[PDB]
This record gives structure tokens, C-alpha cells and sequence, in this order.
């Protein structure tokens, strides 16, 4: 994969956020 | 309980419910540490070019979001296999992620 | 306007803010290259903890960087990095990168 | 309403992408 | 015959389709067939620009301040479907107002 | 590559000059900003903000004509900066167009 490709398909209408994983659990660093 | 995420499987992890995730660190190390690196499933499918869709036999519904790889607690989180992505899954993801990763 | 750049270490300001060096605000060096992170407000980051006990996954940190520790390279993390308020640390020597990549990738199957 | 306020509360988990009003229509110039 | 009012909820057209709150004056609107309007969204997030519309109006959702757009709602042939309250069009105006440093 | 625009920038848009009313706060981490189109003058522009000379690019900012969109998809690219009264006369009828 060409990373220039890869980025210019990433449009403010096609994001996704951080994944919602919750709190910290178990032996989790951050 | 004897179960240990390998890589390529999909796995259900719970987070305060719960949302299916694709596991890339290989049993080795997810068993030793506990921890694992893992790719979420995503229901919302948008044309993001880290999507990576699921052959629709493995009943996952949603995409692969293969720039939101993170490590997890698995045991924590109560890891369970729904399921088994074939390796051209994987080699898409790890593509695409190690593109990002400049490697 | 600060957009973090591949090679950088960061300032990471995780929701304990009180405590200091006790609560959640954390040095990363950042993996992913500013025309992602810039966009997406996201980015790839290994946590950089302070005490190496010699794991085959931590990256030590070279000296006088104005940041020491050890690199979690198999702890990498997609996160959000506008919300965490990231402030510029040091940047990274490039072996530094390499290494952390190299190893993140054989934890990855890459 | 204070801007840097609002903008402080902005994340990448709650943007909201261009709306699609589709083709320009009309008098729309742009 | 009709003409988008001020705080008007109106249906419009895109190639009915999309909810919007009217912003404009229909003294403005009438003239030149144009009108500046915010998008009606179900998709609520807590993204700061977000107006909550009030239950019972016939359309739900929030208002997304800072989407507002100069809209041709003749073309898109704008119906009427409800009004909005006027605490509403002032958190819209006001939001609005202050991303564009007015 | 890094440029974000500001308010009060006249950018190059793809659909083409446009000034920015929103700052780069918010511009830069939305990818989105609110703009105004800029054109020749005519009767039925009735909100209009004359453009100074050698700006790179000549002609009235649309006020009535804002909208929001997306600046990243359209690589934003600037040109100049407009003076600050070009921009405060812009959101002084922009402001009255929408009811503030």
C-alpha cells in the first residue's frame, strides 16, 4: 500500500474517532 | 478459560457491553503477557481507507478499522473467538497499518 | 497549532491531571506522520515509562533528550491526541524509531 | 457563547462531517 | 406561494431528503431565492455546535450550528414542516455567531 | 502539507478563491470552515465586500454567500491575507443576514 493513497482518501466526512474502549483494565498501560 | 487469542482471530472484549475486534499479536506473547494487539470492529462502514471488510461468511457485522490497532487485557475483558479471518484479512490490515506505521 | 510529527516525544494529558508525575500525564513518542495525525486527530504512540526491568519489547531512550525512560514499543496505541492536549517534548533520534518500528512490526506479524 | 470554550469541547469523536446537500441547485454559486 | 421564514423548519430537496432551520429573513429569502440554513441531524454526538430541538415540533434531532449554508430553496423545493422555539434560533445564532467572530 | 487556513485567508478551493471566517482552532481540527466565495460585482449580489488590489486575486467577497464545508477534500491552498476591515465588514453583513 502507498501511503499518499491511503491519506488522501481520509475526507472529514469518512473519519471514525477513537475507539470507546471504556476505562482502563486489567494489566492496560494507558 | 484455556482459551488464548491467536492472530486472525475475531473475539468479542467486553469495555464499560461488548464489540468484536481482530487479534494481530500472535498467542506467544498474548498468553505470556495477558495483553494483546487488536484491531476493532466497527459497525458503521464510511469508505475510511484503514476499513477492511470481512468475507460475509464469518457473520462480523461492521469493518475492520486497521489504524485503531491497540493494545488490550484480554483476560480482563473476558476475550471469547466468534470466529476465524482468513490471512489475506490479515495481510490487508497489517498492510495497511505498517503503511501507516512507516515500516 | 502544534500537529505531532513522526520521531516525537510528547506530552500526553490523560483525564487525572492532578498529581503530576502520579496522575495521567504521560510522555509517548508518536509513531504515525503528521498528514495523519493532523487530519484524523488521531495517532499510532508508544508510552515511554520511566524504569526499564529489561523486557524484549522496551526501547531504551538515549540520554539528555529531556525525557528518560524506555519506550513500551508492544503497548503502541491508536488515541486521540487533540482531546489530551499534546505539547512537544524531544524528538527522537531515528535508531530510536527505527527500533521501536522493528519491534512493534514483529509483535504485529508484519 | 465563548468560542475557545466551545472549541475546547470539540473531539475527534463527536465531529460532525460536511452535510451532503448533493449537486448545487439554482442560484447556489458554490 | 410560500417563503421560508426565520426559524422555520422546512423540508428541502438534494439530489423530501433533509430537515433544516431557516436562519434568514423572509424579507431576504422572498427576494432572492436564497437562504442561509443549518442541517437538522438524529445523530447527536454532544459536538459543542449541536441545538437540541424541543420534543413535540414533528421532526427530532439537533441543529448543527456551524453546518450553516447559503441554500437555493426554491430549486429545492422547501415545505414547511414545523417551527422551531425562539431559545433555539438563539443558541443556533449565538454558537454560530461566535465561531465566526462576530 | 501544514497549512491550515485561518480567518481572514483567501484560499484557493477545488470545485476557486474563497476568504475564511472561521479560525484555524477551529478549521484545523474540524477539517471543515466556514467561507465565502469571491467574485465579480453585480446587481443581484446585493452583499458585497470589495477586494483591495494585489491580494493576488481581485473582486467582492460574497457575504450572503457563506457556507460550511469541507477544506481538506478541496485542497485549501492560500493566496493572501485579507485586512482585517475586508473581514469585519464581511461578518458585519453576514451577521445581520442571519438574524444576529
Amino acid at each position: 500500500y502507498d501511503l499518499a493513497a491511503l491519506l488522501a482518501e481520509m475526507t472529514p466526512e469518512n473519519l471514525h474517532g477513537e475507539t470507546d474502549w471504556g476505562a482502563l483494565e486489567g494489566r492496560e498501560e494507558w | 478459560s484455556d482459551y488464548v487469542p491467536d492472530a486472525g482471530h475475531l473475539v468479542w472484549l467486553n469495555f464499560t457491553g461488548r464489540r468484536p475486534a481482530l487479534v494481530l499479536s500472535p498467542a506467544a506473547y498474548n498468553g505470556v503477557t495477558g495483553l494483546m494487539q487488536a484491531c476493532p470492529v466497527t459497525s458503521r462502514a464510511k469508505g475510511y481507507p484503514f476499513e477492511v471488510t470481512l468475507p460475509a461468511h464469518l457473520g462480523v457485522s461492521g469493518v475492520v478499522l486497521a489504524d485503531h490497532c491497540r493494545s488490550l487485557d484480554w483476560r480482563s475483558r473476558r476475550a471469547e473467538q466468534l470466529a476465524e479471518a482468513p490471512a489475506d484479512v490479515l495481510a490487508e490490515v497489517r498492510g495497511k497499518l505498517g503503511s501507516l506505521l512507516g515500516m
